[PDB]
């Protein structure tokens, strides 16, 4: 993954990969990534009741 | 012929976490169907599973 606005960087990114598997996950935009995670587990709290 | 004149059992459904209520009930003559219409379990229900 990745996080972080400062992320989005070359050499971060051209220095990973490489040392790793596949391309980072992109587009979610770093410096809200988590807070997005956030309200996405949020939004599931609420939808709880099922009856 | 004038077979399969009877039905298994009551079927019904998950009322208020599990209270089950009935639509058909035993006996009942194959060839039918009922139909019944419930509402929300609590307010902003954003979806609804079926037991």
């Amino acid at each position: 993954i990745l996080v972080g606005g400062s992320t989005r960087i070359p050499a971060v990114q051209e220095a990973i990969k490489r040392e790793l598997g596949k391309e980072p996950h992109k587009g979610v935009n770093p410096d809200e990534v988590v807070a997005i995670g956030a309200a996405i587990q949020g939004g599931v709290i609420a939808g709880e009741v099922k009856d | 012929v004038v077979l399969l004149d009877v039905t298994p059992l009551s079927l019904g459904i998950e009322t208020m976490g599990g209270v089950f209520t009935k639509l058909i009930e035993r006996n009942t003559t194959i060839p039918t169907s009922k139909s019944q219409v419930f509402t929300t379990a609590a307010d902003n229900q954003t979806t609804v599973d079926i037991h």
